[PDB]
């Protein structure tokens, strides 16, 4: 049990560091994401209509 | 505090300890995993052997 919950801990913790990352990165292409649908919408109120 | 005590051969002192796994570890005496104590051992012969 100490062995092995020390190794789960530094799975643990890569696993969580996995995780981080992956949001962070989504964070980041969201807001992008969100400014491209500004222009887009700005786009389509001020040609479409 | 508690003052659990026993009387134990030389070669399981080790046993008594957390983690450690053995015989008498696991059949007479098991230590929890997370342990705040403290473990006293001596050479007591004379005090019982007859």
């Amino acid at each position: 049990p100490p062995e092995a919950e020390v190794q789960i801990d530094r799975l643990i913790t890569g696993r969580l560091q996995s995780l981080q990352t992956y949001v962070t990165q989504q964070l980041i292409r969201a807001a992008e994401i969100r400014a491209s649908a500004n222009l887009a919408a700005t786009k389509m109120s001020e040609c479409v209509l | 505090v508690y003052a659990d005590s026993f009387v134990i051969r030389g070669d399981e002192v080790r046993q008594i300890a957390p983690g450690q796994t053995g015989k008498i570890a696991d059949y007479n005496y098991k230590l929890p995993d997370d342990f705040t104590g403290c473990v006293i051992a001596w050479n007591s012969n004379n005090l019982d052997s007859k």
